[PDB]
């Protein structure tokens, strides 16, 4: 989930059943949003969506993204500092 | 809006 | 996913992130639908998942016939008898 | 087991 800190925010979220083709991670304002959308035709569909609010003295252009092999997806950037 | 690049970990 | 048997169609699902009532199995016609859908409005959190598979029934299956069942290890189960002799 | 109804409409 969501974990604020002293210096920084970080969400993690497991989409093991996701390529990273199938995800986006995007921020509007002070909101992350997370989704991910699987289909295949005998029909297959899975999806979901996340939004996250986060503090406003988190700089935008410095949140990151990355997804590690065992499917767990961060996200997280730093806060203002000193 | 940005979207953010998912990146290998 | 589907098996077509001699007797009997049955499709299995792991269905194990989604409570009963947020489950729905239609039957209509030849087409059997499965959709699961989880809503939650966590300070900030908004949580959405969902899921829909769809699968065609052998001619020789009464829709009507159809029954649906819930494991409690999360696997939803839903089959038909096919005509017998 | 528990018996999940089917929607037929």
């Amino acid at each position: 989930g969501m974990r604020l800190e002293k210096d920084r925010f970080s969400v993690n979220l497991d989409v093991k059943h996701f390529s990273p083709e199938e995800l986006k991670v995007k921020v509007l304002g002070d909101v992350i949003e997370v989704h991910g959308k699987h289909e295949e035709r005998g029909f297959i569909s899975r999806c979901f969506h996340r939004k996250y609010r986060i503090p406003a003295d988190v700089d935008p252009l410095t949140i990151t993204s990355s997804l590690s092999s065992d499917g767990v997806l961060t996200v997280n950037g730093p806060r203002k500092q000193v | 809006e940005r979207t953010i690049p998912i990146t290998r970990e």
